[PDB]
């Protein structure tokens, strides 16, 4: 089912099973990157929580102090630092890409041709709310990963 | 008209022509619980001013970095432990 | 963008513009040669700078001449 | 005895180089019979080395502290065999090459398509010219005086 | 005021199974250079975005990426298939600028009705040195 | 259907066209206005697709050119067999092959180069060759120098025959296009008739000549005492005294009682422990089975009779669901284009050369090959390089197809179109995985280097600090070591002894391929190899796909396959041509194969090769310093490059002195190449015009106008000098290193 | 404290001054008036 995007052959993409399928499109459409209708703050919270855990993963066990007793604590600290930096670069991104009050640069159309509402994430205040959610969610996910490594160390692998 | 037989240049609907599509941007409503959403709103609205967020991030991160590197001892980083070893005399005496 | 210039040594052979892939050039009438035509460069905004025009100018050095200048999205030849 | 260099006919390290190379070639000589081709070739190389060292001794070459002949180029009459006589021997041949080539290019210059004579070398023409560079130091001097060596701009 | 633009209508596009060399976000915020041509038969041609397309019998329409794409296509059309072509420029606001002949005639036939610009009435060596135009916007070649 | 369509006297045998150079092309057959003309005379010399437009003359030209190549190879083999016959110690090398250096070249004593004739052994002064011809000849049961001279004369005869064949098949009776296009018969013959009957005839030699002779050579018999090979053909009692199955003749064969043939057609896999090579008994059975297989495979394609698969009927039968029409059209773009076939055959022949390199060290097929570490190393390295070059040429000729012979109107294909339509996806994911592999294969070396430099060896990716063990390769290794058994009975041992459960084949003092242990360093370097291969495929596939069009140049095909650029516009569009892509892929193939042969040399010298005393303690050439030093780049610089280049540079005044000479020289030629790759034509044309003023001042203005090299020519000169220099550096380094410590 | 000043200034300089500098310079790049 490799017919082009929206059946439009002169747009540079295709509706292959990987892009446009009932399972993978649904998955890419019901996650906080593409929830264009809900406010960007909850989206950013979800995103930051997930990436905070994903970053605390390869800092405790993989790192300069992984074998020491300071593995979990200092690794979570480095993960929170990387999260602060990611919110930092997200912030300069929101400042540089769109200024203060312009309308959303997101597409106001869908595959079915409906003149949907534009994604307010791409606005200034919207991206700022998204960055705030990302920072809050990321620090929270870092400390929760630290908590789970603390109180529930035995089921997880140490190696 | 964009939906005609192999017509992709609706000059009125330039979004469908140029490819402006939310390819996966579902406009479905908030699937979160309202109470936790309000909780996150009230607890992350401080991080709403991107400029204040950036100033806070840079200054607090630099402060925490200096604090960690100044209060950490040599047990967590060997550079502050010091030599804890006698110095070797270099070639030709020491020169 | 680029500054294409046609000097008065042109013989009006129409190779500069038949080689130009971006419609920058066009032949106009003139009274300075046996062919009674000379090339002009109105659409310099569409000039990418490929110098196919001056790789086909059969003169002492050149008559058409491309000067590299402020590069925009269309002079840089970007589809994005 | 100039430049702090002892001659090779009265040098110690030069004879030491000789002895060392001869012992090296003799160590590779006790692996074959003394009448077979390898041993005969090794003995020939040995005599070649010994005569080489003795010839460098008898020519008055100057061997330094490292024991190798250091050639003198300054212009000392004793050491014109180092640079100046072979230098003239070179320049005579090199100007032969240049002069026969130049007279060839001038010979084909009055052709309809001269470049095909640089690809397909006219061997009769060159062979009639190939010995005309024997006298290059005088023909070139006259072409310089007559004005035929250097071209004029027009 | 002798040749009017053509104002391409909603014509059909060639049969093509879709590629990746098509229209990216440049079209969504800048021009994208529609081309229109008129085929005698349903034949097959190489697309400038890579791949083979099947042009339709009658008028066609292709929105590819940029000027060089449509002009390369049109040159291949005119030389290989002997077919009249004309292409445009479609800004995202809506305007459609006509560009390829701008006189109904291709830019090789010196047809009167076009003003000569980019025209220095001198040999190319008689341009002034840069010091003669130092600290001036005119670089070397606009006097 | 198929026929012998061939036309007589198409072209006249005459020197008239020799006298007119550049006759083949229109712009070249009018004269050298410039010097570039001569570079275009050689560049387009074999570009027959550009000389003519019809495929008939091109097919005849390349057919006779292949005949010239075969004449050249027959003359080359004539030289090798002759030099073995006259200028060699092969008659002495058979006596003590584990200690006599195989030598087949002697130099002339003129200018001191007679030092190159060294103590190879055998009462002979020459150059220690690393070709393995001596090992073949021991595997062919030569046992003489007369046989080698006769082989050289016969090879010279076949060279002259092939030369006459090219002349006959171009000038006297040249085949027309219907003859080449009958690929069905060509495959039926080359499978069954060249590869089938060739392997069958070699099995006959292996059974009648190599096996009985090596049964004596390995059994302490001097070559002068061995009966001649034909005495086994004339007298079957002597042949039967070792293999009694010959007393029954072909009655075991035709009655299908093959169980009474295992004396000489074996399946006892592994290496002959008396000489280190594979069992010739197994190789005879091998080539026999391969003969059966290619003989049944060459009766697959319909030629004239009702049986056989028409290849069109095979390709058109395969039509994918969302893959479109599928393989329809390919028979018409492969049979109406030599460049497509050239690309396909080059790619497969190159990967096959590499597989040869890989299977010739781990299953040494010749006697006294594994112990001739120089031959083993040189052969692996050689065939690896040939394979990389053939793959890179496959890219070049795929690109040439896409520019010239590709026609979606007449000679249409569906799958090629589908590949062109998402070419950006292909190149994007390849450009990603190259970066991923680059990072996670070389940044690991950088991490190990930094951790070792910061005094943190507990943080490297080593076999001691952080385990990156090749678990999958270790599993395949351990199951191929324990393969003799339930999965592969009747083999008596593993098919190779490069696996952990294998054993050591002690041949003389040498070790000859004990197991190879795979550690973290092997993981790192194998991912480096995957990385370099993936980048080479990125560059080359990108050139092939974008040979016709890109977002930058949509009319690139009209510019040609081999063009420099399309001007400084578009920010600069240098090297958009597929020629320039393959010119870059050459460098990346060089980096790839260089690190490959470095991995080979070091892993072998550290974990495989060495010397095993009679007590059983094997000491390797380096000392097992691969898994500890090949985790960081400083080990390759220190323990491989710096250390193992202590026998090529210390070889001044030795027999290995030409190796150090070419070490420095290939260094030089590489660096000299950098003058071409870095510079541009315009500077050199301006300099040439200045010295042309200096010449015109003296009436020495050449009519063939001195022009700086064309841009594409500067790139060609740069890449060829770069490759030649790096490759000759590596060749000298390897050969001197491995001949000295041996 | 003099032995503790590198521990304050090196993490300050080599990480924050890149943060401040690269951020402010990316903002200066991506600007419009
Ligand atoms: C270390 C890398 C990393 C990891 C592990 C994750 C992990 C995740 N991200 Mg994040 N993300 C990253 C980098 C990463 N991200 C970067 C660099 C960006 C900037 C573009 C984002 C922007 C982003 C957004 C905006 C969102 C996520 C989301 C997610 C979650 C689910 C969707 C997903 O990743 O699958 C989808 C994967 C793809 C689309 C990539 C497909 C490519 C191929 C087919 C896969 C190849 C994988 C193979 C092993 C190699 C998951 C927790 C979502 C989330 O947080 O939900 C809670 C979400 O909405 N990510
Ligand atoms: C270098 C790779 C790496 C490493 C060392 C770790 C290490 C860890 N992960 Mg992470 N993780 C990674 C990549 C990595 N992760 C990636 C790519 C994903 C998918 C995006 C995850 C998703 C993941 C989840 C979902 C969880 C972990 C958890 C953990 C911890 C226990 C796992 C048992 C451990 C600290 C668990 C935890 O709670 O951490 C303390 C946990 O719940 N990991
Ligand atoms: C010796 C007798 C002879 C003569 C007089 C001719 C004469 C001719 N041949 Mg024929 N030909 C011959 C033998 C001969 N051929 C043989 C033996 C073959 C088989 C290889 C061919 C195959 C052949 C083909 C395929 C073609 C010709 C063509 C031609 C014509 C032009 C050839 C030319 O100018 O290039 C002269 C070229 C050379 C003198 C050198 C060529 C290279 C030789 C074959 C091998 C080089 C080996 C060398 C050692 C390798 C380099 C390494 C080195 C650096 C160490 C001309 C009518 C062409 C023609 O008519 O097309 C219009 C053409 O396409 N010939
Ligand atoms: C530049 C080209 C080149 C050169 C100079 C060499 C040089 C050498 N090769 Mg290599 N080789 C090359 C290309 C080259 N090879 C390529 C492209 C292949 C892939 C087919 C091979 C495969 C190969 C093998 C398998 C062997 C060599 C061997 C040798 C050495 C002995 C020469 C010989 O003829 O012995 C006699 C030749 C043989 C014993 C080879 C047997 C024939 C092979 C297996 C197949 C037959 C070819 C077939 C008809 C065509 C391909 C069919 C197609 C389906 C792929 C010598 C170092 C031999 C060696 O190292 O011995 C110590 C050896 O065993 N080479
Ligand atoms: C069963 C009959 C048979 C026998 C006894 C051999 C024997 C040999 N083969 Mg061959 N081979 C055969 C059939 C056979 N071959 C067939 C039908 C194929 C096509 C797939 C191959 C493909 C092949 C390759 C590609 C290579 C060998 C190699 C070898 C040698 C490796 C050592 C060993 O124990 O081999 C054991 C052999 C096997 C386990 C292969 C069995 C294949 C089955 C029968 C196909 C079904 C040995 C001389 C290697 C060699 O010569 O390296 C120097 C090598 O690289 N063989
Ligand atoms: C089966 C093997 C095979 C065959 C039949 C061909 C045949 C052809 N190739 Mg392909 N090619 C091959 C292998 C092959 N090549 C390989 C292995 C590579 C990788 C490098 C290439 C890369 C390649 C490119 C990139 C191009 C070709 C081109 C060509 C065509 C013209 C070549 C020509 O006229 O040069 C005649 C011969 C020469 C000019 C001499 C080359 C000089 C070499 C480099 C000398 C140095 C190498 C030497 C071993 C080192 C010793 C130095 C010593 C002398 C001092 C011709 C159709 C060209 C083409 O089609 O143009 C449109 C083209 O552009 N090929
Ligand atoms: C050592 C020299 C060198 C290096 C490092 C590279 C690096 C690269 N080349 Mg180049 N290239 C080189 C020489 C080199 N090339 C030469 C001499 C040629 C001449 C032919 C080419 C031709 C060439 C082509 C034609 C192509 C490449 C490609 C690539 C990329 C593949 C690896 C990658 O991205 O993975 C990750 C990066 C590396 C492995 C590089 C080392 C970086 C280390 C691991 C970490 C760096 C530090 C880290 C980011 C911290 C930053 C600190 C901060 C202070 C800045 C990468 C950009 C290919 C490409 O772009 O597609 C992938 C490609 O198509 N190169
Ligand atoms: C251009 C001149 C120069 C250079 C190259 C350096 C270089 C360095 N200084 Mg010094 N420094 C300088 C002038 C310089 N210093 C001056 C003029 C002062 C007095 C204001 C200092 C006071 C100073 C302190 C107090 C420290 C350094 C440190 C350092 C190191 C880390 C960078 C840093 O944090 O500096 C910070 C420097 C400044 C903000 C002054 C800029 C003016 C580095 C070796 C650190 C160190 O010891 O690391 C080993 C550290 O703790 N510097
Ligand atoms: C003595 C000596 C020395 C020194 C010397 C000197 C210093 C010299 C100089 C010289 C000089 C200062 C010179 C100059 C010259 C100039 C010129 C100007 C010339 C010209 C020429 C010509 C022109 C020629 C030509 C020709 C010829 C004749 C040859 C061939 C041909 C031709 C044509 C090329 C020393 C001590 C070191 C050493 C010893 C020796
Ligand atoms: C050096 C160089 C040149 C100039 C190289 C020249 C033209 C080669 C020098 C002349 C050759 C050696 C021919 C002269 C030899 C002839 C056969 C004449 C014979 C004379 C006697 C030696 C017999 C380029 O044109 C170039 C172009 C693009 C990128 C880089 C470069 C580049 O680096
Ligand atoms: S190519 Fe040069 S000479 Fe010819 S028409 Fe154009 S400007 Fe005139
Ligand atoms: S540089 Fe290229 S685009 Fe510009 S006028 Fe010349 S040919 Fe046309
Ligand atoms: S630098 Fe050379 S290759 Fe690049 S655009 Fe200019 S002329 Fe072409």
């Amino acid at each position: 089912v490799v017919q082009p995007i929206n059946g439009d052959p002169f747009i540079g993409s295709l509706e292959t099973p990987v892009t446009s399928s009932p399972l993978i499109a649904w998955y890419l459409s019901n996650l906080p990157g593409y929830r264009t209708a809900v406010n960007p703050l909850l989206r950013g919270v979800e995103v930051g929580l997930a990436h905070g855990f994903f970053l605390v993963g390869p800092f405790v066990k993989a790192g300069p102090l992984r074998n020491t007793a300071y593995a979990g604590s200092a690794g979570s600290l480095a993960a929170a630092g990387l999260v602060v930096i990611l919110s930092m670069c997200l912030t300069i991104y929101g400042i540089s890409s769109f200024k203060e009050g312009e309308p959303s640069i997101a597409p106001s159309l869908t595959l079915t041709g409906r003149k949907k509402q534009p994604d307010q994430l791409q606005t200034a205040d919207g991206w700022a709310k998204f960055t705030g959610g990302f920072f809050f969610g990321g620090i929270s996910g870092v400390t929760w990963a630290y908590f789970l490594l603390y109180v529930l160390d035995l089921p997880y692998f140490v190696k | 008209k964009y939906g005609d037989k192999s017509v992709y240049f609706d000059l009125e609907d330039l979004g469908n022509t140029t490819g402006q599509w939310d390819v996966y941007g579902s406009d479905a409503p908030s699937p979160y619980n309202p109470l936790q959403s309000k909780f996150f709103e009230t607890f992350a609205a401080p991080f709403t001013k991107r400029g204040l967020l950036l100033k806070f991030l840079i200054l607090g991160g630099g402060s925490l970095l200096t604090y960690v590197s100044a209060n950490s001892t040599g047990d967590v980083l060997p550079i502050k432990r010091g030599p804890q070893e006698p110095p070797k005399l270099g070639p030709r005496g020491k020169l | 963008s680029h500054s294409v210039k046609i000097y008065d040594t042109c013989i009006g052979c129409t190779q500069c513009v038949r080689a130009c892939p971006t419609d920058v050039l066009e032949m106009i009438p003139w009274d300075g040669c046996k062919a009674k035509q000379i090339a002009s460069a109105p659409r310099t905004e569409d000039c990418v700078g490929c110098k196919r025009c001056e790789s086909a100018c059969p003169t002492d050095f050149l008559s058409v001449r491309v000067y590299l200048w402020h590069e925009t999205t269309r002079s840089m030849g970007l589809a994005y | 005895d100039i430049s702090g260099l002892t001659p090779c006919k009265d040098s110690k390290q030069f004879a030491k180089r000789e002895k060392q190379q001869i012992k090296k070639l003799e160590s590779s000589l006790k692996l074959y019979a003394p009448e077979s081709a390898p041993a005969l070739a090794l003995n020939a190389q040995i005599e070649k080395t010994k005569r080489r060292f003795d010839n460098y001794g008898k020519y008055g070459l100057l061997c330094g502290s490292d024991g190798l002949p250091h050639l003198i180029v300054n212009g000392d009459q004793r050491h014109w065999g180092e640079f100046i006589t072979p230098g003239i021997l070179f320049l005579y041949i090199a100007g032969w090459i240049g002069w026969v080539g130049r007279s060839y290019l001038i010979a084909i210059s009055g052709e309809k398509k001269p470049a095909m004579k640089e690809i397909i070398i006219d061997v009769p023409l060159a062979s009639r010219i190939i010995f005309r560079g024997f006298i290059w130091p005088v023909a070139a001097y006259r072409e310089f005086l007559n004005g035929d060596l250097i071209a004029k701009d027009v | 005021g002798f040749t009017p633009p053509q104002l391409d209508p909603n014509t059909p596009s060639p049969i093509f199974a879709g590629s990746t060399g098509g229209l990216l976000r440049k079209a969504q915020v800048e021009e994208f250079y529609v081309i229109t041509w008129n085929s005698p038969k349903e034949q097959i041609f190489e697309m400038p975005t890579g791949g083979a397309a099947i042009m339709r019998e009658g008028p066609n329409l292709l929105k590819l990426a940029r000027k060089e794409q449509c002009l390369a296509l049109g040159t291949r059309l005119r030389s290989k298939y002997k077919i009249t072509y004309q292409f445009y420029r479609v800004f995202p606001n809506g305007e459609v600028q006509y560009l390829h002949p701008k006189d109904g005639v291709y830019p090789e036939k010196a047809n009167p009705g076009r003003e000569g610009v980019g025209l220095n009435m001198r040999s190319i060596g008689k341009n002034v040195s840069p010091i003669e135009v130092k600290f001036t916007g005119k670089q070397s070649y606009d006097l | 259907e198929v026929k012998i369509l061939v036309d007589r006297d198409p072209i006249k045998t005459s020197f008239e066209e020799w006298a007119k150079p550049g006759h083949f092309s229109r712009t070249i057959a009018k004269g050298p206005d410039t010097t570039t003309w001569i570079w275009n005379l050689h560049a387009d010399a074999h570009d027959f697709d550009s000389h003519t437009s019809d495929l008939e003359e091109i097919s005849r030209k390349v057919f006779s050119a292949h005949f010239g190549q075969l004449s050249i190879i027959f003359l080359w083999l004539s030289g090798m067999y002759f030099h073995g016959a006259r200028f060699s110690n092969y008659e002495a090398w058979l006596s003590d092959p584990t200690h006599i250096g195989p030598s087949a070249q002697v130099v002339w004593p003129i200018v001191g180069q007679e030092i190159l004739n060294g103590d190879v052994g055998g009462g002979f002064r020459g150059i220690q060759i690393t070709s393995g011809f001596f090992q073949i000849w021991r595997a062919s049961g030569i046992t003489s120098e007369l046989q080698l001279y006769c082989t050289a004369i016969g090879a010279l005869v076949f060279a002259a025959l092939m030369l006459f064949a090219g002349w006959f098949h171009y000038h006297k009776a040249a085949p027309k296009l219907a003859w080449f296009q009958d690929v069905e018969s060509m495959l039926n013959h080359h499978l069954a008739g060249l590869l089938g009957l060739g392997s069958l005839s070699w099995a006959g030699h292996q059974v009648h000549v190599s096996l009985p002779i090596n049964q004596f050579l390995n059994a302490g018999v001097d070559p002068k005492e061995i009966p001649l090979p034909h005495e086994f053909i004339l007298n079957r009692d002597l042949l039967a005294q070792l293999y009694p199955s010959f007393a029954e003749g072909a009655t075991p064969f035709f009655t299908l009682n093959w169980s009474k043939y295992s004396e000489f057609l074996t399946f006892r896999g592994g290496l002959d422990p008396v000489t280190g090579g594979l069992w010739l008994t197994d190789i005879a059975h091998h080539h026999l089975a391969i003969a059966i297989l290619f003989l049944i495979a060459g009766h697959m394609y319909r030629t004239n009779w009702g049986i056989g698969h028409g290849i069109k009927d095979i390709l058109e039968a395969h039509k994918g669901p969302f893959t479109g029409q599928g393989h329809k059209g390919l028979y018409e773009i492969l049979t109406t284009s030599w460049h497509a076939q050239l690309s396909l055959n080059l790619a497969m022949l190159g990967s096959l050369t590499i597989i040869v390199a890989h299977h010739m060290y781990s299953m040494p097929p010749y006697p006294y090959l594994a112990t001739d570490y120089a031959t083993q190393l040189s052969l692996f390295t050689h065939h690896m390089w040939i394979g990389g070059f053939l793959i890179v040429g496959a890219a070049a000729h795929a690109a040439i197809f896409m520019v010239r012979d590709y026609d979606p109107t007449n000679r249409y294909n569906d799958l090629l179109d589908r590949v062109l339509r998402h070419r950006d996806a292909i190149i994007s994911h390849l450009n990603w995985v190259c970066i991923f592999l680059g990072f996670h294969s070389f940044g690991l070396y950088i991490h190990n280097d930094t951790m070792s430099a910061l005094g943190r060896p507990q943080d490297m990716f080593s076999d001691t600090a952080i385990q990156l063990q090749p678990v999958f390769a270790q599993w395949i290794q351990n199951t191929h070591a324990l393969a003799p058994g339930v999965t592969a009975p009747g083999e008596t041992a593993s098919t190779s002894l490069t696996w952990g459960g294998g054993e050591l084949v002690a041949v003389g003092g040498k070790v000859a391929l004990l197991p190879i242990p795979l550690g973290t360093a092997d993981f790192l370097v194998h991912h480096i190899h995957a990385f370099t291969i993936h980048v080479t495929v990125l560059i080359l596939l990108k050139g092939v796909l974008f040979a016709r069009s890109s977002r930058l140049i949509p009319d690139k095909a009209n510019l040609g396959f081999r063009f420099p650029c399309d001007g400084p516009g578009r920010g600069g569009t240098c090297q958009v041509s597929a020629w320039d892509h393959v010119f870059l892929g050459l460098f990346w193939m060089y980096n790839a194969i260089s690190v490959v042969i470095f991995h080979f040399s070091w892993k072998m010298q550290s974990d495989v090769w060495g010397s095993i005393s009679d007590q059983g303690v094997v000491t390797h050439i380096t000392g097992g310093n691969f898994a500890q030093s090949s985790i960081t780049i400083n080990g390759w610089l220190r323990d491989f490059l710096w250390a193992q280049a202590s026998q090529v540079i210390q070889s001044y005044g030795s027999s290995l002195s030409a190796y150090g000479l070419f070490f420095l020289g290939a260094h030089f030629v590489w660096a000299f190449s950098l003058m071409f790759l870095f510079s541009g034509r315009g500077y050199w044309q301006e300099l040439i015009e200045s010295i042309v003023w200096a010449h015109n001042k003296l009436k020495v203005a050449p009519a063939t106008q001195p022009r700086a090299l064309s841009i594409i020519q500067g790139r060609a000169v740069g890449v060829t000098h770069y490759l030649l220099g790096g490759i000759a550096t590596t060749w000298a380094f390897f050969l001197a290193r491995i001949i000295a410590v041996g | 404290t003099f032995n503790n000043l590198p521990s304050i200034f090196v993490p300050l300089v080599g990480l924050v001054f890149p943060a401040i500098a690269m951020a402010s310079l990316f903002l200066h790049i991506q600007k419009n008036k």
